[PDB]
């Protein structure tokens, strides 16, 4: 509470509201990010995450979903695999982004630099 | 000393060669004995008095057993060198790097059941490890009475 | 006797180790005095695809005024640093064994027996890390 | 009657600008030779051989050694251990002076000293300053040719005027081996030298000067008395 | 100037770098500590870090290894040190780092005599 | 205590019997002064104070904690089929000897089940050796029956337990060295002992490190400018100096807690005591006698081995 | 495509067709227990006690092939990669462990790894994805198959993520077909997709051409149980007497290693067969053959390094050891003493590759995993 600063800045939300965000009108690029607590690459690709969040302040929102709360929603979005990102473009011409693997974080700055 | 020289490495801690049938034999009559001693063959009493025996009785078989396998196959090795010529060593001390350390001794007396059957060059667990501290305390708790 | 040494013959070998490596030491140096200094130490000069015996360095002392002792030198001049430091087992007073410096990977992995079942790759760091 | 002695260098790499490797062969030497020459070369290449160094350094406006200074990310403790490393040639034997006057914001490097006309550097990169802010920057320096090891006094003070203890090696490592040459009922040996230096001087060169030293250091006795 | 393994020492002579033991590639010894304090004290510990401190520096890697290795496997940290040797010996051609005559031991020379002493002596970087 | 950062860590775990209300040095048994079999878990056992107040003084087990009612717990892993959640617990002195903690391993198969393979235990205060079928609980740490002292030794193992004590007793008494250096061969604990010592600067917060000299750093994240001060040069309570260093240049990111800036003996993020030197075993010329060592000029011109000592008169 | 000279190298080669990635975990379900959303320092409690589908978790053909390479093996893998940095570092990765890149094909249309999607609202507010461009590795066409590693390969092993995409479908059946009129064998690995673990009979119908024509199928107990029974399965293991035990093992309440017979998988069973695998994890794995069947025991031990523990990439190491030993020993198919001690070894290797954090990064060599193997079984079993 403006106290201690938070030691996460990735927030977790849930199906409704990543609906709503990203049905919403929107001005910056969007992260989703796939993740379980069984999975074993994910601890790598969330401290990488946590590491890009804090170089792009307010020019990018960065969220995650648990696959273990919504699977069927994981589901839905064509995700066959656990260490999944998805890059959503501020504006709907644009289409979205399926990346999959342990990307390294250079080559996300250049999709959300380059192509978003 | 210096022209010549010596000094001590890993393979010079040799290790007797019987060891590897006397430490498997060792280890078939703990096991048959503490399997019958769960048939009713051998009361409490017995097994302790076993367990006790078989590793005093190898470990000071491999002591005696020390010289005479240096004095035949490696009469030069640095250890024995260091030991034999009364320089620097017990032929004790030289059986905790080449050997056995085993049957160390509860504070208030008595022996322990587990025994040390590993050396300083092979390295000890975890278990036989905390079990050589028993010994390393009373030797502190000495040199200051 | 059969196939892999028993416990007594390793504890024969280890009596008698240093009468086997001077047998071999002396038949290492007996084979310089046929071979020639010239060929004998080529085998850790790669790279010099040359004639390599007392028959044709005759023939180029008569061609050329250089002897048996700059042929050599010039050979020694390609020799690169890792076969130097190699080559430097043969020297006079280190006196490396020819069995040892001529063991395959696989008898020399034999020493402490193989790979370690642990990974090393997980104690290993890197000096220049924060 | 059968060969002749000869000597070469077979490899000399330079992996930088202050560092220099150079690998030398001799031929048909005879027995014991080989090693009172590896052995007389190693000890003389070790600690004969003499290479000029900066000995003291003068700071305008700065208390002590252990001292801050603004604009500057380096502290003045951290200025001297890095001025140590600057390697020099000259081969007049005497102390000389230099100077180092630079502006602010810049970085200062070993090309941005001032040098008597006998004396130069060798690798002009090595970092010895670095600046942030615009600050006018004067040190005087002093530069000694001297043999080995030597230790000063804190004296002189004035402003300041801090002394850095400088080592005069200009030999890196020295190695050497003797093989054999199997030349039948005769036993020869060939010798392998090994050489690393600093940049102050080079390979043939070093060797040169340990060669004519451990001359004169034999010399007394051919004299009567 | 004490180690981790209990090998306490007090210095009793610095001498001059020509003038001390160096290994078969001309670099000289930057300390030399007593053989005999091993069997006394019995801390063999020491022997392998400094093995193995040779490997590291031999081939810019840093071990962090956790105690007590020898659950994996027997005599786990023999397999290690010696594994690292022979890779340090083989990536860079130092066929005196790992002996295959006694391992993790090699032959120096005198600084101050050009001779082999006569019997390989234990070097590390401790 | 502040030779060095160890010993600033060493200093706050630490348990004694002495003080108010307790037994003294000279009125203490000598059953007291020795290892109990329930000081496992919870107080090294070759972590003492030599003298005549030995076995009085102690320090704590690394996974130690005080639970309530001021009793001190111990990690171990529950052996159940039942996969309830955390299969972890925090047991007590009372509740440690009546349960069987297994220390053995699961790679041993025989011909028939492997559920009847042996494995050395600890029941009630014997060792044993049980079958895997009657085992409640099950160590797992490495670091779980040692101090931090004792932790920092390679190789701990090989070492005769005589001699852990002063092993451990002679890295309290390192001085932090003008430029440190790290080890080669370590045990890995060196990072959390660095991490913890204080003597770190670690970053309160996000954002980029916009401004570095070397007596401040200045941070810009969300919004607000933090400033940090280093601390250049200062004396310690044994007069040795405690330098601080920037670690990350101009413009990079920092995380909340991450390194910001080195200290004294704690180059990289782990805490460094020594120097790596070339060293050969050999007896030089008597020299070496006895525990004398016989160092070269080489460590005395590239300051190797070379400290500063602050001494503060006051009149 | 006949041109050659000298007779092929001693090894056989292994042919790998699907899709390379870096730590990729298809198979994923709902696990049970979670450990703190933000917190990742405590998610390796999830190691030590996995979901019991991610306790041997297999990964990408690329990871198959580097652990078939790495157990003294030969490997080729078929595959596309767009020419950017991440599909030139692959390749890279490939290559330095000697894994045959002949048949990596590299083009320019589609980016490694980067699918384009579009959002489509249905009705409600579930959001839905739709494929409007594919990934480069999935995009691999017939006409540029390396007609060179499939007539050299003499066992064709392959995923069931590639039955997930239109165009490799063709593709691999056309591989197929190509292999088997070469001779070589076809190694089906059923590590299932995410979407694939929907309903059975959904998954049946699309495995089942490829089921068809595969000489041997290897699946985890999750993957078996759910392709015949599930809820009939689970009710089996979690079952005790309501008096008296049966014959004493039963009275030890040990965890549950039911060998399935012949009449329960016969529904999986065809003649073109020549042996099925079912591994529960690293501990035991159930071997049927035309002829006989059996279960070869093991263990496994990841509270060994309780912090450097991470079961991702154990299967692939299971099976490229299976593949390797299948190759090297060619008695193995009808002498079953030889088919479980050359099993053990796959076994080993498993146990070994759970001991280190990255799928790629420790998996172990052959000298490792025959010590391993001999440390850990009697003389007699070895």
């Amino acid at each position: 509470a403006k106290h201690v600063r938070e030691d996460y800045l990735v927030k977790k939300l849930s199906a409704n509201e990543i609906t709503e965000l990203v049905r919403g009108e929107r001005n910056v690029p969007l992260i989703i990010d796939f993740y379980a607590t069984w999975c074993g690459p994910c601890i790598l690709m969330a401290q990488e995450l946590e590491m890009l969040a804090v170089e792009y302040e307010k020019n990018a929102m960065i969220v995650k979903v648990d696959t273990d709360d919504e699977y069927e929603f994981a589901r839905d979005m064509q995700v066959r695999g656990l260490p999944t990102l998805y890059f959503i473009s501020p504006d709907p011409n644009k289409d979205a982004i399926r990346t999959e693997g342990l990307i390294p974080i250079q080559m996300m700055r250049d999709i959300l630099d380059n192509d978003m | 000393a210096t022209a010549t020289s010596i000094s001590l490495g890993i393979d010079d801690l040799l290790t007797i060669p019987s060891k590897g049938w006397l430490v498997q034999d060792a280890e078939q009559q703990s096991l048959i004995l503490e399997k019958h001693h769960h048939y009713g063959n051998v009361h409490a009493v017995e097994k302790l008095r076993q367990s006790i025996e078989i590793w005093y009785s190898t470990s000071e078989y491999l002591r005696q057993e020390m010289n005479p396998n240096f004095r035949m196959t490696d009469p030069y090795n640095p250890v024995h060198i260091m030991s034999f010529s009364g320089a620097r060593g017990n032929v004790s001390q030289v059986h905790q790097l080449v050997g056995m350390r085993g049957l160390m001794s509860d504070p208030q007396g008595q022996m322990i059941d587990l025994p040390i059957q590993s050396n300083l060059r092979e390295g000890l667990s975890l278990t036989e490890y905390i079990i050589s501290c028993y010994g390393a305390r009373k030797g502190v708790v000495d040199t200051a009475v | 006797y059969g196939e892999q040494p028993t416990l007594t013959e390793t504890s024969l070998y280890r009596a008698r180790r240093h009468l086997f490596k001077e047998e071999r030491l002396k038949a290492e140096q007996e084979r310089l005095e046929k071979i020639g200094p010239m060929a004998f130490y080529s085998e850790w000069v790669k790279a010099w695809k040359g004639d390599t015996s007392r028959e044709a360095i005759q023939k180029h002392f008569e061609e050329t005024g250089e002897d048996e002792n700059t042929q050599l030198i010039e050979m020694l001049s390609h020799q690169t640093d890792r076969e130097y430091r190699i080559m430097m087992g043969t020297d006079i007073r280190i006196r490396r064994d020819p069995l040892a410096m001529r063991m395959r990977e696989d008898q020399i992995k034999e020493i402490w027996g193989g790979d370690p079942v642990y990974p090393t790759i997980n104690y290993i760091q890197d000096p220049d890390i924060v | 009657s059968t060969q002749t002695l000869q000597w070469k260098c077979v490899e000399s790499r330079t992996d930088s600008k202050c560092l220099h490797y150079g690998r030398f062969i001799l031929s048909p030497l005879m027995k014991g030779q080989a090693d009172t020459i590896g052995i007389a070369m190693r000890r003389a290449l070790l600690g004969e051989i003499e290479g000029t160094c900066i000995t003291r350094a003068k700071s305008e406006k700065i208390p002590h050694e252990y001292s801050t200074i603004l604009g500057i990310q380096e502290s003045v403790h951290e200025i001297l251990m890095n001025l140590k490393e600057i390697v020099l040639r000259s081969n007049l034997y005497g102390t000389c002076e230099a100077s180092i006057c630079v502006r602010g914001p810049r970085g200062v490097t070993a090309q941005d000293i001032i040098l008597p006309p006998y004396v130069e550097i060798v690798d002009n990169t090595q970092h010895i300053a670095s600046l942030t802010e615009p600050i006018d920057l004067c040190i005087g320096l002093q530069l000694e040719r001297n043999r080995g090891y030597h230790i000063k006094a804190p004296n002189n003070f004035q402003d300041g005027s801090f002394p850095i203890d400088a080592l005069f090696m200009p030999v890196r490592n020295v190695n050497h081996s003797i093989h054999s040459y199997g030349n039948g009922n005769e036993k020869q040996e060939i010798l392998f030298l090994e050489i690393w230096t600093n940049g102050s001087l080079t390979p043939k060169e070093a060797l040169y000067e340990a060669s004519r030293n451990l001359i004169d250091l034999l010399i007394p006795f051919l004299h009567a008395e | 100037v004490a180690g981790r393994h209990g090998n306490k020492g007090i210095i009793s002579r610095i001498l001059l770098r020509q003038d001390m033991p160096y290994l078969q590639d001309g670099r000289p010894v930057d300390m030399i500590f007593n053989p005999l304090g091993v069997p006394s004290r019995m801390n063999v510990g020491q022997i392998f870090e400094c093995s193995l401190g040779l490997a590291g520096s031999l081939l810019d890697r840093h071990y962090r290894i956790a105690p007590f290795d020898e659950r994996y496997e027997q005599e786990a940290s023999r397999k290690l040190v010696f594994s690292e040797l022979y890779e340090a010996s083989k990536q860079t051609a130092n066929p005196w780092v790992f002996e295959p005559e006694y391992p993790g031991k090699s032959r120096i020379f005198d600084g101050r005599t050009g001779d082999p002493f006569e019997q390989p002596v234990i070097i590390g970087n401790p | 205590d502040r030779t060095n950062p160890l010993t600033q860590i060493v200093h706050g775990r630490k348990l004694s019997y002495l003080g108010p209300g307790g037994l003294t040095g000279r009125t203490a048994s000598f059953r007291i002064r020795d290892i109990h079999p329930s000081h496992y878990g919870r107080i090294c056992p070759i972590d003492t104070s030599e003298g005549i107040n030995v076995g009085l003084i102690g320090s704590l087990a690394i996974h130690a904690r005080i639970g309530p009612w001021g009793s001190l717990e111990s990690p171990y892993y529950e052996i159940s089929e039942r996969s309830k959640r955390v299969q972890m617990l925090y047991l007590s002195p009372s509740r440690d000897e009546y349960y069987m903690l297994a220390s053995g391993n699961s790679l041993a198969l025989n011909q028939g089940i492997q559920e009847e393979q042996v494995v050395p235990a600890r029941y009630r205060q014997e060792f044993l050796t049980i079958a895997w079928e009657q085992v409640h609980f099950r160590s797992i740490f490495s670091f779980q029956y040692f101090s931090i002292g004792a932790s920092l030794i390679p190789f701990i193992e090989h070492n005769d337990a005589n001699r852990a004590l002063m092993s451990s007793n002679m890295q309290r008494q390192a001085v932090p060295l003008s430029q440190s250096e790290k080890c080669i061969v370590g045990t890995g604990l060196e990072r959390q002992v660095a991490l913890d010592s204080g003597v770190l600067a670690i970053a309160e917060h996000e954002g980029k490190i916009i401004y570095t000299n070397t007596d401040k750093i200045v941070l810009l994240g969300n919004g607000n400018t933090v400033s940090i001060p280093l601390v250049m040069y200062q004396r310690s309570n044994k007069n040795t100096c405690m330098h601080q260093k920037p670690q990350i240049p101009r413009g990079k990111c920092v995380k909340k807690g991450q390194i910001l800036a080195d200290g004294a003996a704690t180059v990289g993020g782990e805490l460094a005591l020594g120097k790596n030197v070339l060293v050969a075993y050999m007896p030089w010329e008597g020299y070496n006698f006895e525990d004398a060592v016989l160092i070269s000029e080489r460590l005395v011109y590239e300051d190797i081995y070379t400290s500063f000592h602050i001494r503060k008169y006051e009149i | 495509d006949d041109g050659m000279d000298f007779p092929y190298l001693d090894p056989p080669l292994i042919c790998c067709f699907g899709a390379v990635q870096k730590e990729f975990v298809p198979s994923v379900r709902v696990s049970e227990h979670q450990m703190d959303p933000d917190i990742y320092s405590g998610w390796k409690m999830m190691q030590w006690n996995p979901p019991e589908f991610g306790r041997a978790p297999g990964g990408p053909v690329s990871n198959v092939a580097i652990s078939h390479v790495r157990l003294g093996g030969r490997a080729a893998v078929i595959g596309k990669v767009g020419e950017d940095d991440f599909g030139e570092e692959l390749v890279l990765m490939m290559n330095k462990e000697n894994v045959q890149t002949r048949a990596v094909k590299f083009d320019s249309n589609v980016k490694t790894a980067c699918s384009y999607m579009r959002v489509k609202f249905s009705d409600d507010g579930k959001m839905k994805m739709e494929t409007v461009k594919e990934a480069a590795e999935d995009s691999l066409v017939a006409s540029e198959l390396n007609l060179a590693v499939l007539k050299e390969a003499r066992i064709f092993h392959f995923n069931s993520e590639v039955l997930t995409s239109p165009s490799m479908n063709t593709t691999l059946f056309r591989a197929i077909k190509l292999s088997k009129k070469f001779g070589g064998l076809v190694f089906f690995d059923l590590n299932l997709p995410l979407p694939l673990w929907k309903s059975r009979d959904e998954t049946r119908e699309v495995i089942k051409q490829a089921w068809e024509e595969a000489n041997i199928i290897e699946v985890s107990r999750e993957e078996l149980e759910f392709l015949l029974d599930e809820d009939h399965y689970e009710r089996r293991k979690n079952y005790r007497p309501q008096y008296y035990s049966e014959n004493y093992e039963q009275s030890k309440n040990r965890r549950d290693y039911y060998h399935y017979t012949r009449e329960e998988i016969s529904p999986l069973w065809h003649d073109g067969l020549k042996f099925l695998f079912v591994t529960d994890g690293t501990l035991r794995i159930h071997y049927y053959a035309p002829s006989f069947d059996g279960v070869v025991v093991g263990t496994e031990d990841v509270l060994i390094t309780p912090f450097t523990c991470d079961r991702t990439g154990s299967g692939d190491a299971v099976v490229a050891g299976i593949m390797r030993k299948l190759t090297s020993h060619p008695e193995m198919y009808e002498d079953q003493d030889v088919l479980e001690r050359q099993l053990r070894f796959s076994i080993a290797a498993g146990i070994i590759s759970q001991w280190t954090i990255g799928a790629v990064r420790g998996f172990p060599t052959e000298s490792a995993t025959q010590n391993l193997k001999e440390q850990v079984y009697v003389p007699s079993m070895w």
